[PDB]
């Protein structure tokens, strides 16, 4: 969930 | 590259080969690792039977491999010595339980550690032992006094329930296991403290707390420092869980607190690499899991056939960094009925206990309160989880309706009377005066920080005042009306006595 | 079967016994260990061999545990798999992976067994049936219909309602259902095991005082097992539903939780019976053990089984090997969150990632997809907005955009129901939505006749017509 | 060298060791090696899909038609016993290796054109006893028409220490003639 | 006799040792080995027995360079543990790793040894008094005050203030604090254990003249020793301490620096002794490596041991297993960032990452807690508010947001401190500050009354009225 | 479906068949190309028989590579 949350931010 | 062929092994088989005999009655050593050992011969052993060494530590045969057994050692095997004898005690690892224990503090070998004698217990039982089935249980339905409002209001632990204590570094953890204990010293139940892995200083200064509290009538302190092996580490939540199971047979309400659960799961991931076996994820065993099931699946409420005492575990585990998608954290969710969340960043905000009611759960929910609490506390951690969520999003606005500031104002109330201080324990009939005069908006008129500081003295006020409202509240169990017409008589002259001030 | 097999190694839960050269055991035998406990009686620690291993040593898997087996304990094959008890007698009885009668009553009826391990039906006798079945839950009923006969996941992390939703449905779907329910716990807590089985026996389907009468009945392997009873209880149990299905040819139903455990289960034996770790830390042999298991759960032309199952996720990532894997083997999914647990909104299904295959205009009618779509389209348009509007504010939004953030911020919160096994955790007496009413909610929420009504009214209400009178019961209390 | 074989060849000198059948033992393995020489018999013993009581028996059949202590058997016995038949090449040449190192008989080679006499044999025979210490010392001839001037003697555990007296002066110069 | 046996392998630092059959060694016990040399004999590689791995062999990982150990030569067993020498003769000494003088002086006594693998005091024998110990620096004084007897654990990435600010502590410290302290140089530069040796001996405290009144022990596991050398010095200044606890009954300090390269050498030895490798890099056996040090370090009723070290988080990461492990047996963290480095308020000490086990209103008081922990209040406050702030800026917020902003944004700037010792490096002199006076500065920041001065005249200063004259001072130069 | 073959084997089946059967949906398409006609091919998913591939290549004690899949 990590990965999907850092991606999240980025958008 | 096969062991148990060291050329003097070849050659005692090799003198006598035409025989099918066994040596079941002795064994031999042929490796000594980093605490574990090789062994050669115990033709009959179990796995997991305690097998002793030529020095005089005892070991378990944990790996009972083809024709060597890889034995663990519940010691430091540094006077082992290859090629010697050990033997078979028969036993599997048992430790001796009574009613002596109490008070005093113990290895995970189950001898006394502070030196104030030797104790003495003729029954014993297994350090490993299983988890009563669907029969020999019942639903959880009886109150534990935690002493912290917000636990005891909003997250409800019962006699019976296993609530994971899951945390950071030094965000309260251990405070709150602690308060737990020594609030108990009115209602007879026998708390088990078992610190796995920790500083000695720690270990020290939470038994004198405890013996200045005067918690030494209840307790058992199953601590070990860190200099113990992993073994020993291992293998101490389970001596804890023994002797509170002895209890919790003979009708007793108990309170184990694992201290934490990560260290003895760490503990387990050195044995698991030292004995070769295969590691998984963050090289950890496969089967932590099933052994933190194995331990933890042993507390839980008696049926009315075998003399309901109950046994409560509150598990401790440490989270680096505040994260759950490590190993250990999430097995030990995922076993617990709920979780207690702690967020250290609520902690150095001032709000402490820091309870992230969010995401904190209780699975066995107001079945798990008296009548009473059952009744003011009958929506409010979700009415809490809304005002929270719509105060993080009135930051996001600039002009609102009155209404909803003033449920605003409300909910910041409530939240302002949760905050309950260390070693500062509020009774049943304190917490429930205190919600009642919270969640009905007796509190909305004034200050944020008048909150605690005019409730406070409410109670005092109470306590020398009304105490049908005690007799009402404690023997019965039940909210009535005739309390609460005291309780609104109570609020309305403190009222006028603060307007005085 | 006679033969006298001796262990030859005891690495913890796995075994390698061998046999003499004439017999070998056939792979998914059982053994039968004729060994002995603490007090020297005779102690039966039934396994099963998963490999052969050559040089006439086979490699076994114990079903119970082992503290006690010594080197050169004698095992007698049994010449067959696991044979687990059927009919009418499995009704009523709490069960082991051993077909042995946990409760504390007498034994079962053993002239009818059948074998745990078959293949899936043939596929000429798969039952092409399509039907809708209201379930009542307002989410459940409208966003994500539930297929009859075909398998339903309940994705979730920990502790945010999966247990609780499926107990609600089996309190909401066995006393309506038409036929027989069986029950198969893979790893869950012991109490709550037995929370449920207190709670259907005072809710009369076991009738306990006469027996086979009873419409459940109930297998366990749950967190206190060795991995080989929580590896073969989902084994078991779906045993029992195939008989209940293909002898009786009556409608059944399987709720199976947690299968999460039974692939963990399934790894932690898998690392120590040799094979190479896969990805995270399963199996190699992940994908096509969850066929050999999900793919006899079907739906066939002598009568129909829906199983509704709850499937945990591992830190609350779908990404996950074993979601990932579950995710192909079941119809009706439903996605359950932790914004939406924690946001106070329960039960906490994710309204844009819960998503069925029902949800059709030739299935499920047209003003109900219409609706479903369009709620799914406001909401998603709210959660796009929100990463704007966060850091913007909410004075800088046109009317047609801030009417979507407050009807978005209406609908979720009108998505929460207090369920009847709920009563305890809100407080607040059981609900049971039909799917007339909801849709007929979400026709006057969407419709735009409710913006006057507080964004909190639709919070724990059952019908549109409670959303109603709660709404003048708080508007009344803060006018006094 | 202790690998899966020499410790089983150090057992069985262990063995004949204490109980005084070093030198005999040297011979049966002689015949032992010139058994398993042949490709059929170690190929009937290795592969492990022919039965094991049939083994027992053809095994006991070689002992009563060739006349073996079980000082030597118990030896095939274990090995096939223990799945290391395999190795049974392996350990047959350590065997007379590890019992040439306690008994003393180190081997001396020699690799060249050499049409040598008892002479020269015997003084880098005792010559090799004072610098190696060798109980009893024993030569190995090879002839070899390449190196041209000396010779190439190898010694020690392996034969790893060497100095030729033929070459290496060759090399010596073709090295420092640039150098 | 003692007996003797020859190495079968070498791999590495990681010696294996056969024996004769019935006489091995036991656990721990060093292996003087002869060795061969280029000149002479050289013999003072030594290696000290993990392990037994049957046949009648053992592995031993040497402590110093494995080069020259030709397979094939003697190896002597001891008989004991390794054993370093302890009492008078340390005093005013560089050592090395096993108990030898390196500072190129006269040989120590050969005579009051101790095995270094001694087993920690029982849990009856600890005491439980907690006293704060102060030392001058604000970031510890209000926030994460240090306990007498109680481990302190100091961490950080590469370069981010460590070993200046275990210099600091020392400089306060050690020269009032009338017992002997052993620093211990556990994989650090040797610069630094030569800058250290000469402050001490051009100060006074290692006088060459008279070196018996010296009351400072040092020793170095610095960075060109094998794995082995910098895996025992830390048990080496362990004994060199615990000796003077235990028997002179004197409070001692310690300074270990930095005991993340004592991990890192179990990591480096384990994956060479053929153990399985545990979590990303490290050996199985690390919280028991750590625990054997750790433990061993307590204070007693005997006496005192008080332990400043620097723990270095690897790649500027406070979650790897090594620091992670250590977090547990320290009585206060205090982690170095790299923001407050970068943007230079030194010394980097992450504040509300710092923790103490001792800010408790029973051993500080009332009002220093109160005061503690409204300035973390407001710091989390500011902490929390950062994103919006990064994004956006200040104008956005409500006056009682930037009230706060305002207040943290001063005490951050405050909470610097110029040192004793880097005042090479700035230029700022050196300024030591009590905690009654760190106090009332921070009631006058949280008070309002210094509010309207602006915010870098906090930046580096000491006492509070350093920084109401320097607001006064940069209003003279227009 | 009067002119669509479609070749199916679900998970239930061995890795082996899931790993065989986009060969024998392509022989087909390959031998319906080469009788001079327009074909097509619908693989579904690629993901399963990678897993399965992998399955049977962990098995074989083959290697694992990236993510458990084998270099092939
Ligand atoms: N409700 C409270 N009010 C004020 N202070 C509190 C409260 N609860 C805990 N604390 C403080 O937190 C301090 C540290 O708590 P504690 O040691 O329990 O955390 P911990 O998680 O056990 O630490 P570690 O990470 O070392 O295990 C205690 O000394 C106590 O003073
Ligand atoms: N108070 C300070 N003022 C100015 N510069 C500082 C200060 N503290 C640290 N520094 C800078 O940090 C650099 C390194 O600090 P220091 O050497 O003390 O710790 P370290 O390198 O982390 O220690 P080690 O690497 O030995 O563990 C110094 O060059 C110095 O320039
Ligand atoms: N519909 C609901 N209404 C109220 N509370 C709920 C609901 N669903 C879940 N909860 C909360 O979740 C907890 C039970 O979750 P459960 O389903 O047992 O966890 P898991 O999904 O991990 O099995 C209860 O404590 C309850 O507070």
């Amino acid at each position: 969930a990590n990965l999907r949350e850092l991606r999240d931010r980025i958008g | 590259i096969r062991a148990d062929e060291i050329s003097k092994i070849i050659r005692e088989r090799i003198e006598g080969y035409n025989r099918e005999v066994k040596v079941v009655n002795t064994g031999t050593v042929l490796q000594v690792g980093d605490g574990i050992a090789r062994i050669h011969g115990l033709d009959e052993v179990m796995a997991g039977e305690l097998v002793e060494f030529e020095e005089g530590t005892i070991g378990i045969a944990l790996n009972l491999e083809s024709n060597n057994v890889g034995v663990v050692l519940m010691g430091d095997g540094l006077m082992i010595q290859e090629g010697s004898s050990v033997k078979a005690t028969g036993r599997i690892a048992q430790i001796p339980v009574s009613e002596a224990y109490l008070g005093r503090v113990i290895n995970a070998l189950a001898k006394p550690i502070d030196g104030r004698g030797e104790i003495t217990a003729s029954e014993s039982r297994l350090i490993e032992s299983p988890a009563p089935g669907i029969m020999s249980r019942r639903s959880v339905y009886e109150p534990l006094q935690t002493g912290l409002i917000a636990i005891d209001a909003m997250i409800p632990v019962g006699r019976g329930q296993r609530e994971l204590i899951i945390g950071d570094r030094q965000t309260g953890k251990t405070a709150v296991a602690t308060d737990t204990i020594l609030n108990q010293q009115g209602q007879n139940v026998i708390c088990v403290y078992v610190a796995i892995g920790q500083k000695a200083s720690s270990v020290a200064q939470v038994v004198t707390n405890f013996q200045e509290r005067g918690a030494m009538e209840y307790t058992i302190v199953v601590a070990e420092t860190a200099d113990s092996p992993a073994t020993l580490q291992y293998l101490a939540p389970y001596t804890g869980a023994a002797l509170a199971e002895y209890f919790m047979y003979r009708e007793r309400h108990t309170l184990i607190i694992y201290d934490d659960l990560s260290k003895q799961a760490q503990a387990y991931r050195q044995m698991s690499l030292l004995l070769r076996r295969p590691p998984g994820r963050e090289a950890y065993p496969g089967d932590v899991f099933y052994l933190h099931s194995r331990l933890l699946e042993r507390a839980a409420k008696l049926s009315s056939l075998l003399g309901e005492g109950s046994m409560t575990a509150l598990p401790i585990v440490e989270t680096q960094a505040g994260d759950v998608s490590a190993y250990i954290p999430t097995n030990v969710i995922s076993i617990t009925d709920g979780q207690i969340f702690l967020s250290a960043d609520l902690f150095n905000a001032g709000i402490r206990p820091a309870i992230n009611v969010g995401i904190s759960v209780s699975r066995v929910g107001s079945a798990a309160q008296i009548k009473a609490m059952k009744k003011v506390a009958g929506k409010l951690k979700l009415e809490l989880a809304q005002f929270a969520e719509l105060e993080a999003f009135a930051q996001f606005a600039s002009d609102l309706d009155k209404a909803t500031q003033n449920q605003l104002a409300r909910g910041q109330r409530l939240r302002e009377l949760l905050k309950q201080p260390q070693s500062a324990p509020l009774t049943v009939e304190e917490q429930v005066m205190t919600i009642y005069t919270g969640t009905n908006g007796y509190l909305d008129s004034l200050e944020l920080d008048q909150v605690r500081k005019y409730l406070v003295e409410l109670r005092t006020y109470v306590k020398t005042n009304k105490p049908e409202f005690q007799e009402i509240i404690s023997s019965t169990k039940t909210f009535t009306e005739e309390a609460e017409a005291l309780l609104k008589e109570a609020i309305q002259e403190q009222m006028e006595r603060f307007l005085l001030q | 079967k006679k033969n006298l097999g001796r262990i030859a190694q005891i690495i913890g839960p796995v075994l390698d016994v061998a046999f003499p050269p004439g017999k070998m055991p056939n792979i998914y035998n059982a053994l039968i260990v004729k060994g002995r406990d603490t007090a020297g009686q005779p102690m039966n620690v039934t396994c099963e061999v998963q490999q052969l291993l050559g040089n006439n040593r086979v490699r076994a898997v114990a079903m119970s545990a082992t503290d006690g087996l010594t080197r050169g304990m004698e095992v007698i094959d049994t010449g067959a798999p696991l044979s687990v008890p059927v009919g009418g007698a499995t009704l009523g009885r709490i069960f082991n992976v051993l077909g042995e009668p946990v409760d504390n009553l007498g034994p079962v009826d053993t002239r009818t067994t059948s074998p745990i391990h078959r293949s899936a039906p043939a596929f000429t006798q798969l039952d092409t049936k399509l039907s809708i079945f209201e379930t009542g839950i307002k989410v459940v009923d409208l966003l994500a219909p539930y297929r009859r006969g075909g398998k339903i996941g309940l994705f979730g992390g920990a502790g945010v309602g999966k247990t609780v939703l499926i107990m609600e449905l089996i309190n909401n779907i066995a006393k309506a259902h038409g036929g027989v329910s069986v029950f198969g716990g893979v790893g869950e807590r012991t109490r709550e095991g037995n929370d449920l089985y207190m709670e259907m026996k005072e809710s009369g389907v076991i009738n306990e005082q006469n027996i086979a009468e009873s419409k459940v009945a109930l297998v366990y392997g749950q967190m206190n097992e060795p991995p080989g009873a929580r590896m073969r209880v989902g084994l078991t149990a779906l045993t029992m539903a195939e008989y209940f299905r293909d002898v009786n040819e009556q409608d059944v139903l399987l709720f199976i939780d947690n299968i999460f455990r039974f692939v963990q289960a399934g790894s932690e034996v898998s690392a120590l019976l040799g094979r190479m770790p896969s990805a995270v830390g399963y199996q190699p042999t992940l994908s096509t053990e969850m066929g050999s298991l999900q793919e006899r759960i079907t739906s066939t032309k002598e009568g129909s089984i829906t199983s509704i199952q709850a499937v945990y996720v591992p830190a609350d990532d779908l990404t996950d090997p074993a979601p990932a894997t579950t995710f192909a083997h079941l119809d009706a999914t439903t996605v359950l969150s932790r914004g939406l647990a924690a946001k106070g909104i329960y039960p906490a299904v994710d309204p844009l990632d819960s998503t069925s295959t029902m949800l059709q205009p030739r299935i499920v009618g047209e003003e109900h997809y219409e609706i479903a779509q369009r709620v799914k389209e406001t909401l998603q348009r709210y959660k796009e907005l929100q990463d704007i509007i966060a850091i913007l504010g909410l004075d800088e939004l046109s009317e047609e955009d801030r009417l979507t953030v407050a009807r978005a911020r209406k609908i979720e919160r009108f998505l929460s129901q207090p369920f009847f096994v709920a009563e305890v955790f809100t407080g607040s007496p059981g609900k049971y939505v039909g799917l007339a009413e909801t849709i007929r909610g979400f026709q006057l929420i969407l419709s735009g006749e409710l913006d006057s009504l507080p964004e909190q009214a639709f919070y724990l209400v059952g019908n549109i017509d409670e959303a109603t009178a709660k709404a003048m019961n708080l508007e009344m209390e803060s006018k006094l | 060298v202790d690998s899966t074989a020499s410790r089983y060849a150090s057992a069985l000198a262990d063995v004949a060791d204490v109980t005084g059948t070093l030198e005999a033992t040297n011979s049966d393995v002689e015949k032992l090696i010139r058994i398993f020489s042949e490709e059929p018999v170690y190929y009937f013993f290795a592969n492990p899909v022919i039965s094991i009581d049939n083994k027992r028996s053809v095994l006991d059949e070689i002992i009563t038609t060739s006349g073996l202590q079980p000082h030597t058997a118990n030896f095939i016995n274990i090995l096939i016993d223990s799945e290391r038949i395999n190795l049974v090449k392996e350990i047959l040449n350590e065997f007379e290796d590890v019992f040439n190192k306690i008994t003393g008989t180190e081997v001396a080679v020699v690799t060249s054109v050499v049409k040598l006499e008892n002479d020269h044999l015997a003084q880098i025979a005792k010559g090799v006893q004072k610098i190696t210490g060798a109980k009893n010392v024993r030569i190995k001839t090879v002839i070899d028409p390449s190196l041209v001037a000396g010779f190439t003697i190898r010694y020690g555990n392996e034969g790893s220490k060497l100095v030729d007296m033929s070459v290496k002066k060759q090399l010596e110069e073709i090295a420092a003639q640039l150098e």
